[PDB]
């Protein structure tokens, strides 16, 4: 079967088509980064307006790219939450009325389940069970995954997510929003050890996260040191090394606690090259296995929604004619 | 000619069907339920008139202005339907729709439409029906402070009818205007009143493919300040 997936949760419009025999037949994406860079954040009203401009044309391009026609699609999936209400409503209204017109099932998809399952788009995907590290712009969670739709919360951030912590520290370093990837490119030039930052919530047992104190630690170091290029890099690297060691430690504790040998990492921060190398290394020494998506599937995209819609459909989750979105919508 | 019209731009959800002359129509207030009622209402109108989406010739949608969210629900639903059934689309002004409704209800031919836009402002239009049934005034559509509406009304003359929630929020909007103002008996747009407008637009070839359907927002200054 084939599912058309529609992603308009925040500031990206993604359309994809996934075929469970042949894989991903189309993937289309429009990022609104230019539009929101100016504001230092996403303006809900402007994000909503841009989705209206992109959604339909990206659907048309997707069907063109795949050489498919309406009768070739068996279901329409769309992100129903979490995210910005106004953005979510664009994808969900187009998606739900499109499915009505094609007279096929309409599948509401949880945005974070989308991220969690993105590593299933690569060769030799993970089998259940596994620990999953969802580390994105607004989420940072450890989850015990024992099967489809079977998610258990192991730990979560009590304050900022790791993605936002990268973004905030990046801005202090004077980088453009979102600077996560930029901070990471700067950190590569830095000399290991020049500064040493705390690993938050690692001196007591437990699986929860906190990143707010690490932000201030870096902000204070930036304030009380030279703003030359090499010093800025040394700070970016200490910060990234602090975050990456924290996530590594927490993942270790979660693997220890569940006894699982598989670690799945998802969300935008999982594009981080230091983090990928660190978690791959750890799983090698545990004689286990790490899984993550290609970099472009770690951040928002429609591919993950077409896949996760396919899975949700096979598990029986379809929508009636009413359309509803859920801006806040807990996964586990 | 079959035309299907939908509207969710304000607190009302409505759908209406034009079959070569006969009109079938539903209307209801849907505060906080638009996305829940809209597609059920479309389904019902199609089944009760025994028509299928593939037999529609064009899809008319309320293009704005109004609630930003409501306007996007309307165009999103319309786009999904039109993409899916390969229908051309016709965008109908919310202010003009209410003018058509005053014409239908009491034969008004001069309509001052005002929609409460929030933020102390209204969506404003001056519509006048000509002898051939064509509404003039599209170029007057704007979002305006009440004092500016006041000044504009002092440049108008004669007798007009009032429609829209803007008169309900600002019942003295027309105070000291110099005009004779009568209540038009239309608070909200109705899809039924889009059909005749949509019919004329279809005759004129004035339809578009789904990818060119556009919302009209009017208020465009909608962002917090840019960074330095
Ligand atoms: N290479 C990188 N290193 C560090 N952080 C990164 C990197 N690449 C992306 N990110 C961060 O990932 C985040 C965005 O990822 P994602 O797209 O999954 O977030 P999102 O769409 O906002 O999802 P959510 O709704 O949970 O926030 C940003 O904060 C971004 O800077
Ligand atoms: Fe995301
Ligand atoms: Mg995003």
């Amino acid at each position: 079967m084939r599912v058309l997936g529609i992603e308009t949760s925040c500031d990206e419009t993604g359309i994809a088509i996934y075929d469970d025999e042949k894989g991903l037949l189309a993937n289309q994406l429009y990022s609104q980064v230019k539009l929101h860079a100016d504001y230092g954040g996403v303006v809900p009203e402007l994000a909503s307006r841009d989705h209206v401009r992109k959604t339909v044309p990206l659907i048309q391009a997707a069907l063109k790219e795949s050489g498919l026609t309406a009768k070739d699609i068996d279901a329409v999936a769309y992100t129903a939450g979490p995210g910005l209400e106004g953005a979510l409503l664009v994808g969900a209204t187009v998606g739900r009325s499109l499915a009505f017109a094609w007279d096929v099932p309409a599948i509401p998809v949880h945005h974070m389940e989308g991220h969690l399952l993105a590593p299933m788009l690569e060769d030799n995907p993970p089998e259940f069970p596994f620990v999953a590290l969802l580390v994105s712009g607004g989420h940072t969670q450890l989850i015990s995954v024992t099967g489809i739709g079977q998610y258990e919360l192991l730990g979560e951030s009590i304050d900022d997510a790791a993605g936002e912590a990268f973004d905030k520290t990046a801005k202090l370093l004077g980088l453009d929003y979102p600077g996560g990837p930029l901070l990471s490119k700067m950190a590569a030039q830095g000399t290991a050890g020049r500064f040493v930052f705390p690993r938050p919530m690692t001196d007591r047992p437990g699986l929860d996260f906190s990143f707010s104190g690490l932000k201030t630690f870096a902000a204070n170091t930036i304030r009380d040191n030279g703003t030359d290029d090499q010093t800025r890099a040394d700070i970016a690297r200490a910060f990234e090394d602090a975050v990456v060691d924290t996530l590594m430690i927490k993942c270790k504790r979660a693997l220890d606690q569940t006894g699982f040998k598989r670690l799945v990492m998802a969300g935008g921060v999982s594009a981080n090259r230091t983090l990928r190398a660190k978690l791959a290394e750890m799983m090698k020494k545990r004689r286990g296995e790490v899984f993550y998506a290609r970099p472009e599937f770690c951040t928002d995209n429609g591919a993950m929604i077409a896949y996760a819609g396919m899975v949700r459909f096979k598990a029986g989750a379809t929508a009636d004619l009413g359309v509803s979105v859920r801006p806040r919508w807990p996964l586990a | 000619m079959r035309i299907l019209a939908i509207d969710t731009a304000t607190e009302a959800c409505s759908v209406a069907l034009w079959n070569d002359g006969t009109v079938n129509a539903h209307f209801e207030l849907c505060p906080r339920e638009h996305t829940q009622r809209i597609l059920p209402m479309v389904q019902d109108i199609l089944t009760t008139s025994g028509t299928s989406l593939t037999d529609i010739n064009a899809l008319a949608y309320g293009r704005g202005p109004g609630s930003f969210t409501g306007v996007r629900i309307g165009i999103g639903i319309a786009q999904g339907l039109a993409l899916g059934a390969e229908l051309p689309m016709i965008g109908v002004s919310t202010l003009m729709t209410m003018a058509q409704g005053a014409w239908r209800k009491n034969g008004a031919t001069r309509v001052l439409a005002a929609i409460d836009a929030r933020m102390g402002e209204v969506y404003w239009a001056e519509y006048q029906r000509d002898e051939n049934g064509i509404w003039h005034g599209e170029e007057t559509e704007a979002v305006l402070k009440p004092e500016i509406v006041h000044e504009r009304m002092q440049q108008l003359s004669g007798e007009w009818v009032t429609v829209g929630t803007g008169w309900q929020a600002w019942p003295d909007l027309g105070k000291e205007s110099g005009l004779v103002l009568r209540d038009g008996e239309v608070l909200l747009p109705a899809a039924e009143d889009m059909l005749p407008i949509a019919c004329q637009m279809f005759a004129e070839g004035k339809t578009v493919a789904v990818e060119h359907a556009e919302p009209v927002y009017l208020r465009n200054n909608v962002a917090w300040k840019k960074l330095p």
